[PDB]
RNA sequence: ACGGGGAAUCAGGGUUCGAUUCCGGAGAGGGAGCCUGAGAAACGGCUACCACAUCCAAGGAAGGCAGCAGGCGCGCAAAUUACCCACUCCCGACCCGGGGAGGUAGUGACGAAAAAUAACAAUACAGGACUCUUUCGAGGCCCUGUAAUUGGAAUGAGUCCACUUUAAAUCCUUUAACGAGGAUCCAUUGGAGGGCAAGUCUGGUGCCAGCAGCCGCGGUAAUUCCAGCUCCAAUAGCGUAUAUUAAAGUUGCUGCAGUUAAAAAGCUCGUAGUUGGAUCU
């Protein structure tokens, strides 16, 4: 007997068919336009909406006015459009199933950064991220993955302390200014 | 059979060093590589040969 | 079992009681009262976990023997007393 | 940001009544035994041998 | 045809109990004879003396000599006959040493030319057979 | 074969697992019998017998780790003879004492989550598209790479003041100082005939050695062995053996077959079982 707990998930699944030439090529376009790091991160993204399309399947065989539809429908759908994936005019149970991963894929901190000038790739903006340069409300996030949410795409600026904001030189401009 | 001739033509094949190479990217870097090679810029193989 | 039980497992407390699973494994065992095991809140709960005059366990022993608490008229020592509906 | 917990004590009388003894110690207002588990327990199983007031005299 | 009725329960279990017995896979699994049979006793791998160096014709069209060897079994006394896999392989072997041993890929069934060999060996003297065919590592002395 | 709550797989139906931290049961080497007590047929209680085993001056005396560590043995198969009652609780005559319950560190690629191994600019091309010049060409508009071409900018991983954490610590978090150019602060595991993504390249061997889950390769020009180069799959992970689920509509209730591929009893009677025609406001 221990004060510990065991929960804990996996958050992906592998596809059935190790090596179909299709999905090898539709896959690396996305890790190539979004400058993901390797298979794994298309196969997050594709478990998370695998299993937002089988709730919304599950809540269409319902009646049209069962409690339990109008209560977990309207949360879903507020859940996506809170986030930015899904639009404000298009809160129907049918408009989950028109979503795609490139939606989900473009309201990562990666990808915002990169569209809101801050870095000049896609690739500058992980490194960008991963070293500590951004901060979203006076927050300084280094998760790539982290998913922008609506009402903080306004706040997504350079890190208070860093060189690319107020903050002093790094070590490399502070050891060559004493060179001389 | 006859046991003797064991491990025949590995001590029989002529020993080859390695050529010392420029070393590979990794991770995030490498997968950028492929996408460039194979889809930004380009009825045959990766390795085809002449 | 060879007589009466004495503990209470934290996940077979009454779910009521509103206990994280992460604090410990023990609950408090209720004493023997007016008021049943699974139908009771027991004094600590209530001085440490709702009104949080107590942060640990060793402060509402302090609380309840200073005599400052009365159930229903009579001060109790006891800090796993029994208390319940309409107390 | 740091986030922490505070306590303010009405006198330093109250504070070492109600006062953690190592929360205390932390202020230097209370010095612990320099024993060990292993020590005590030991020396407690040796006593249980000697009947009467010899066992104050046991090692 | 098969009988329809709502009270027919009964019928269709017993019968489906009946009939699995003739699948193959279920009675080898459920019967226990082939428990009993297997040298491994339902183990995956298995520790073992060697007893001498054989050498295995093929079976035909093929012609070679595949080299295995006797193998007795530490916790019940029993003899197999065992794989080296690789090239020259059989030169870290030798008689007196113990070895483990695992199955050879299908599930008690003999693979490819070689004829009644269920086995292969994993390790020498608790170095493992692809480090000394590597070069990473070298026999105890 | 301890039983449930439950776990894996899964179109729907289903199949398999559940010694294992929660609930109930059982036991303390194997049987049996008791004393005390509210409660025990108690074993960190006693009394015998059976099996082991300890000290001895040989008269005698003392035993029970399926508790926490630890050792032997058995094996394919599993961690420290560590610190503490600070937390959760329990016990007592008790606000004070005790608790290998429990907590904290150590070992730990069981398994699960996040996430480095580089980024940018200027050059000149294999160059590429895109605009104009019919064409030569101009390209500062946008792009990829041998770049053993230049260039400073950014950062941990490490070393390491201090604070913070904590019962006391360690770790994470926070912060001074040092800390990155290219054989380095160097990514691995399996493959390249098909299934199944990716070389009839070059060298060696010559039905030998070996590969190969299956088909198959190897007998002097081997797309398959042994190596070099190159290529591709996943990636801090990837091979192998075994049990099991799907695939299996190859156990078929949903949902299979029985003329010739496996298969309707030689034929009829007959009890249990299964099934049973209209018809009533
Ligand atoms: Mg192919």
């Amino acid at each position: 007997p221990v004060a510990r707990s065991w929960v804990c998930r996996k958050t992906y699944v592998t596809p059935r068919r190790p090596f179909e030439k299709s999905r090898l090529d539709q896959e690396l376009k996305l890790i190539g336009e979004y400058g993901l790091r390797n298979k794994r991160e298309v196969w997050r993204v594709k478990f998370t909406l695998a299993k937002i399309r089988k709730a919304a399947r599950e809540l269409l065989t319902l009646d049209e006015k069962d409690p339990r539809r109008l209560f977990e429908g309207n949360a879903l759908l507020r859940r996506l459009v809170r986030i930015g994936v899904l639009d404000e005019g298009k809160m129907k149970l049918d408009y989950i199933l028109g979503l795609k991963i490139e939606d989900f894929l473009e309201r990562r901190l990666q990808t915002q950064v990169f569209k809101l000038g801050l870095a000049k790739s896609i690739h500058h903006a992980r490194v960008l991220i991963r070293q500590r340069h951004i901060r979203v409300r006076k927050q300084v996030v280094n998760i790539p993955s982290f998913i922008v949410r609506l009402d903080s795409q306004k706040h997504i600026d350079f890190s208070l302390r860093s060189p690319y904001g107020g903050g002093r030189p790094g070590r490399v401009k502070r050891k060559n200014a004493k060179k001389g | 059979g006859s046991l003797a001739r064991a491990g025949k033509v590995r001590g029989q094949t002529p020993k080859v060093a390695k050529q010392e190479k420029k070393k590979k990217k990794t991770g995030r870097a490498k997968r950028r590589m492929q996408y460039n090679r194979r889809f930004v810029n380009v009825k045959k193989g990766p390795n085809a040969n002449s | 079992a060879r007589g009466p039980k004495k503990h209470l497992k934290r996940v077979a407390a009454p779910k009521h009681w509103m206990l994280d699973k992460l604090t410990g494994v023990f609950a408090p065992r209720p004493s023997t009262g007016p008021h049943k095991l699974r139908e009771c809140l027991p004094l600590i709960i209530f001085l440490r976990n709702r009104l949080k005059y107590a942060l640990t366990g060793d402060e509402v022993k302090k609380i309840c023997m200073q005599r400052f608490i009365k159930i229903d008229g009579k001060v109790r020592t006891d800090i796993t007393y029994p208390a319940g509906f309409m107390d | 940001k740091t986030t922490g917990f505070g306590m303010i004590y009405d006198s330093l009388d109250y504070a070492k009544k109600n006062e953690p003894k190592h929360r205390l110690a932390r202020h230097g207002l209370y010095e612990k035994k320099k024993t060990s588990r292993k020590q005590r327990k030991e020396r407690k199983n040796r006593m249980k041998k000697v009947r009467g007031t010899a066992k104050a005299n046991v090692g | 045809g098969k009988c329809r009725g709502l009270r027919t329960a009964r019928k269709l279990r017993s019968h489906r109990r009946d009939q699995k017995w003739h699948d193959k896979q279920y009675k080898k699994a459920h019967l226990g004879t082939a428990l009993k049979a297997n040298p491994f006793g339902g183990a995956s791998h298995a520790k073992g003396i060697v007893l001498e160096k054989v050498g295995v014709e093929a079976k035909q069209p093929n012609s070679a000599i595949r080299k295995c060897v006797r193998v007795q079994l530490i916790k019940n006394g029993k003899k197999i006959t065992a794989f080296v896999p690789n090239d020259g392989c059989l030169n870290f072997i030798e008689e007196n040493d113990e070895v483990l041993v695992a199955g050879f890929g299908r599930k008690g069934h003999a693979v490819g030319d070689i004829p009644g060999v269920r086995f292969k060996v994993v390790k020498v003297a608790n170095v493992s057979l692809l480090a000394l065919y590597k070069g990473k590592k070298e026999r105890p002395r």
